[PDB]
């Protein structure tokens, strides 16, 4: 009984986006789907709720009557129509099931919604090539906006991996730095960092020999 | 006959609990905004007991409350006379 | 509206110690308070419902009690580095507290270091981002400078610190030094951490 | 017959709501001083439910309240037995 | 027959109002300590309405309250069925 | 016949008073946590009077409260009609 | 469903005035007429209310039992009997309809009631005669009390007109200054300022040539 | 009695900006609060009923929300220069707040000036009121002095400022200088505004 | 429907006195008689109440269970049994009727109860003999305790009379000073000050010629 | 217990003026407050019942109004010099306020003086109390000294002031100077008031 | 209807003890037994309660779910299972009867529970041998933990006896000092101090001649 | 939770005097407060139930009254040296106050003294505990030093004071001076109390 969210990335200040929350679970007659929000490095903000059954949906004077919440019961999904966006609305957006009881048993995965006038771009991706456990990584340079996805070997490798936080380059362009800790006997083993950006439809892969 | 009454009561209860909680969300400081406690509310009502922990602040709520009383008081009152006669007829 | 005041924001308690977290409601919210673990980046995970009741799956170390002062108490593990959250349901609408970052405490652990020069694929395109890595250290507090030909760099030195390993409870760091490929070609010698 | 009862009840309600609000203005801190909420008051009363949100602080008010109970309790009670028999006679 | 009921009720009321106020003085913070407001108390009681403005804090008070309910509820209930039949028999 | 009703009521009362106090301890700030005051609670309940001094905060409590109403309202209602007829049959 | 007020001007301190509020609208069985007050450069003060139906009317300990409120249902009007006046009572006096609901849907126009021992007088009215849009005006000198009415051309002209606030002359006598902004091609057009004072039954009109 | 504390008295917000106004009730008044626009000189006009509900005719920019803190919020226009008012109906009797003057903000606009000598019809009757006009300026703050034969007058200089045009949101001013027809005949030369 | 009080004067600290309050009026089934107290130059202190009908009578933790209140319904009187007295209890003691309503419609006259170990004494009474309205008076010297009664001419004269407050002589013995303002034509008229002390059973009368 | 805080203790308001007296209850006592006039030495006289209702016989100048703040208001006469009292009946037991002395204000009025030597009937028995009278003055403030052979006495000078005439609202005073009949026989010349 | 307690002495920090409270009295259907605690030189701490009838027993977040309370109705006893002890829990432990009414009519005697890692020991017991009333005593040296019992003559003597508080020797070992005041004619009379330590199963007796 | 604040901790009132003890509840606990005498070392003894009601056996000197302020009042005896305790039952769970030590006051009474040398049975086993006794004194405050060969000892001087006789209300004291049997054999002369 999990929850699957979709939509959400970059919007012009004053623009509009629509976010999704698919049922994917034994869901009852009378569950409220709620919508909760997390600003970058901030607590949580209850925003909205809805019965699909009767379609009535209450908001927060912070999202006033700026947002609307919709319930297609046939698709078993509830939505978050998003008018009149502000720089504040820059945040990550969870839906949640609440069975009329007053706590959130299940949660959507969370998508990021970024509000800015500075337009999109894509990643450069420079290799960081390499005793015992040596380290190797790869930059992902000069990006916008934050959803940035990096696994090594189409996912296969996970250990000693420290894929770092994103830094705001003085320019204004998310670059980051993926890292792996591996044994030096491996050079003899295939190392490639997969950099996905649904926003800029990227799938860059770089090869790290010494 | 009487099972009709109990259920019919239980129904009303489940209905009014549902509705009041539905009618009551969105109103800042509404108390009567979760089914469990809507259910307790709905009970204390149809018994004409009415304790004052909980009540609708909203209009629609209060109209829920009305239906609940009319329906509930009767459908409850039905179960009361049922257990009187049963007590009476035996003894 | 109803104000859940969580206390305190941050905890540096040592592992295995007993740890407690306080949610003063503005008014009597009845028993209608819920605790939520939200781990860095993941979604919240309801730890306690109705102040004291526990959910299937949540460890036995997690319990909640009580007036308007509500508490969540940890009798503490490495997986528990999180922010903890507090949720009203007495009155419409629902409310959270500010939340409490726990951070685990452990014995000192100087880092591994791996300096990284700028990619040829980069060097052709103007800038030269130079990297320097700091693996699985404790505590947070670390100072990494740059010199070149032994003239200390403050130009364009950009730090990033990771979130604590969920077993190690360790910090790794990475400092970039972006340069003009001009300034990079002038003096080609490269991070004396402290 | 029964329509008489419902209306007669509804009448009393409209009367007592009217009167209490009239009887209650002028008294500093009277709660029961607008018809809408006088109406809710008047309902919660004749149902012998009686929740404690609202009541007359004034004397005259309380005498309104009295008439309301006597009249209302009966005229309401009439509608309750009406919907019992109807439930009974069919089933 | 019915006049008996009304008076008998009115009697109980005057009795219980008297007694509760008597039973309630001396207890620091007793609310129910003057006949007027004891009287209102006694009414809101026998109607099984019961609003929560006023009640006995004392033990003896509550035993007054008990007698009042048993006696009052019945003696009131008598006047209610009286005005139903009268409404019924005519119409 | 009627003695059955009174006792049966008194029983329920003693039961529900017992149980609610039992169901209510352990809950921080439960009011309804000593038999004396549980007893008063249990009375104000079965009379469908319901004043709001006291009530169960616990779940189990409220389920005690439920049983108490159903049982109590009936078993009390039995004693009320008993003293009406007695008043009626004589006069 | 508008409301029409009458009476009210100057009274001796300790004297009495009667103000009026005519129905002029679909008015129900059970509307309270209220009376609200505005002191010069002050907020509003609820004073009184009344059902015409039963004639019962509650006051404010500030107007204590100094004022009475009357309801002639035949004339469909409610009144404000005004005994024992004080310098404080110097104010403007709106009635209002409130349909037992607790807000004021409609309002009377407002009359001014002035409380003072300094007696009445009338206006002097000196022309202020006059490029593009030039301006011309006319004083209205040494008056008491404030109701002062000025339109130009029996009302016809309204634009660029700044009919100023009343100043308390050091003497104690309201003089003001009406102003109009007009095009200089107009001199060739008739300009006359009509100065009405219901208190001093005035209707002065002055002609403004250069 | 019940004390509606409106906040704040005065607002100098720029047009099109978002503007909010606060009515702290002394106690819970339920939802029984009403907002009223009263324009300079006209009667109040109920803008919001029951805290949030709007009336037929009132613009969509006007909305009200909420604990004991009640709010009226403007998302702002030139017609909106008013004082805004706040009304209790929970308990007898009814109560208003102090009220909030909004004042519109806009770009600087130096005034038009028209000096006016005293009417012959006046001059015969002792005094000589001399007038000086200041049309459609922004801001309020303006200083107008009098000199005669270049000796500065403070004698009998009397200012009046209008209420802001309900589209222009501009201020016009008028300063009189009443003189003895004696002092007027002595030196007949006439307002250097700043 | 007046109220008549009796008893009360001087008691040994730790001693006992009984005060009385006779019906003297249409008195109902269910009036509470109350007892209220006034310390010298102090406010009032509610002490006690009683229904005669059922004889139940509540006290004040200041008079704790130190005092008792009795109700002889045959004599139509209520009483104030006074054990365990303290210097504090030095005060004047009114009863009052309260018809179950919560205010005091009627009141007893008030008697003084004085608590001290310094025993009784009596008055000296020296004439103060005497243009227009001249004045004459008479001391009443070295007394204990305060009830002190002075009229002139067995009561007959009342005007220009200033019968002064009692002073605490440095010795410890109430002396006072009665005064009259009269016309000087009167000396030719009989002037005598009657000094009654129920405590010391006195009835002194002194004659004031020049 | 329930605390009626009367305000203020003392009033020096001039006659015919409007005078008000405040009884702040500690909590909402409903409308269960009663005002009582108690004149110097007589028993209280209930002036207002149930906050606003008046009793048969009490003048029309006396009215009471209102939150927890209760008021008694005098629109003022000479008979009204009293202390005014305030009485709770909401909760057991009954309570009074501290009470408010009103004192009337009027135009200055220097007193009549009548010195009184010690009675022969006294003089035989040791002491010589000498008296000095101050009739129907306003204000209270007066200073009366004793000299004998023009050597000022502070020995054994004992003042008493009356309660204000209930029409005059005037103060009379009387100062005794008790002496040893020895000190009285030594110098037999006798009060220069100010 | 008295109450008899048993168990309780020394435990390892983190260890467990079980305390007992035997009926020994007309005990009803529905009495709660409670458990109250007194830290050394501290107030009282309500801990636990239980109906034997239904076996339900509420605790204090200070004893959390660290302690359990049991009710063997056949033995007519209630118990206090004690897991997870802390140095804080160092205290004395009363049970109490409360008849659903909310006060403690009867009480158990109280036992001491001591929580420490420093292990047990026993008493040395040195005589203090000795005009009129002379004094004689006896030390009880270097003990752990506090329950220490001293009577003279198997109990017989009680008068002038000051059996002192226990002092914490700098070493860590309770020594005390029993004292008696007796007449000097007695030396001719048998004097022996009985030192019982249920913890260290002691029964030392020393003889005090000069 | 519900906070019974007892007042005050300690009382030094003289015997036969009147003594009172105050339990301010955090909120209205109704009348659900109980007083308990707990004598040094024995178990509590319920003195008052339901605020005012007394128990069979408790003396007539003991009474309790009253708002949220609850009182226990002693009109005082030697048996009464105790700590007094205060118990809530309005809300779950039950609560006590901190408690009030009464201590009796009486006339000064210098003590009896009995010095005690270390037992031969001891002396063989290393240390030499020397004792010095102070019987039935008042007040507590006493100073006892040790000298040996008139060189003052602070080494290893260990005081203990008894609880007041329940009739005498007196204090006895005992000071040990544990010594090395070496330091004991060196100088064998032995407490000059003050
Ligand atoms: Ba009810």
């Amino acid at each position: 009984v999990q929850l699957v969210e979709s939509g959400g990335g970059l919007v012009q200040p004053g623009g509009s986006l629509r976010l999704s929350c698919a049922a994917s679970g034994y869901t009852f007659t009378s569950d409220w789907i709620h919508w909760v929000r997390q600003a970058p490095g901030k607590g949580l903000e209850w925003i909205g709720e809805i019965i699909p059954s009767y379609g009535r949906a209450n908001y927060a004077d912070s999202v006033k009557g700026r947002f609307t919440i919709s319930a297609d019961t046939s698709k078993n999904t509830a939505y978050l129509q998003m008018n009149s966006l502000r720089a504040e609305d820059t945040a990550v957006y969870y839906c949640a099931r609440e069975r009329g009881d007053g706590y959130f048993d299940y949660w959507g995965q969370g998508t990021l919604v970024t509000v800015s006038s500075a337009s999109t771009k894509g990643p450069s991706v420079f290799p960081l090539a390499p005793g015992g456990t040596a380290a190797l990584g790869c930059l992902v340079k000069d990006y916008f906006p934050e959803p940035v996805t990096v696994s090594w070997n189409s996912g296969a490798l996970t250990s000693g991996v420290h894929t770092f936080p994103a830094v705001l380059q003085s320019s204004g362009l998310y670059s980051l730095s993926s890292v792996v800790t591996v044994p030096s006997s491996s050079l003899t083993q295939t190392y490639i960092c997969n950099v996905n950006h649904k926003p800029s439809n990227t799938k860059v892969d770089k090869k790290v020999e010494p | 006959c009487a099972g009709a009454a109990t259920v019919l009561l239980v129904i009303v209860l489940l209905a009014g609990s549902y509705l009041a909680v539905l009618a009551e969300r969105g109103a800042p400081g509404a108390q009567l905004i979760t089914y469990p406690r809507a259910l307790w509310w709905s009970v204390v009502t149809a018994t004409t007991v009415g304790y004052g922990d909980l009540y609708p602040v909203t209009l629609w709520g209060r109209c829920v409350a009305v239906v609940v009383m009319v329906a509930g008081i009767t459908s409850f009152g039905l179960v009361t006379a049922a257990l009187a006669t049963w007590f009476v007829g035996q003894c | 509206d109803i104000q859940m005041t969580q206390s305190p924001s941050s905890l540096s308690a040592s592992v295995g110690d007993r740890v407690t977290i306080t949610c003063r409601a503005s008014q009597s919210i009845g028993t209608d308070i819920h605790w939520y673990q939200q781990k860095p980046g993941k979604a919240p995970k309801l730890l306690i419902k109705y102040a004291s009741e526990s959910i299937s799956g949540v460890p036995s170390r997690f319990s909640g009690s009580r007036g308007t002062d509500f508490t969540l108490t940890i009798s503490l593990q490495p997986e528990d580095f999180a922010t903890y959250y507090c949720q009203q349901s007495n009155r419409w609408p629902f409310t959270f507290g500010q939340g409490t970052k726990v951070e685990i405490k452990r014995t000192v652990a100087a880092p591994s270091v791996f300096i990284f020069p700028p990619s040829d694929s980069q060097l052709k395109s103007g800038t030269a981002s130079v990297v320097c890595l700091l693996n699985n250290f404790y505590p947070r507090e670390a100072k990494v400078q740059w010199k070149v030909d032994n003239a200390l760099q403050s130009g364009n030195s950009q730090e990033s610190v990771t979130e604590q390993d969920s077993k190690d409870s360790t910090y790794s760091l990475s400092s970039t030094l972006t340069l003009s490929k001009a300034d990079y070609e002038k003096h080609k010698v490269y991070c004396e951490v402290t």
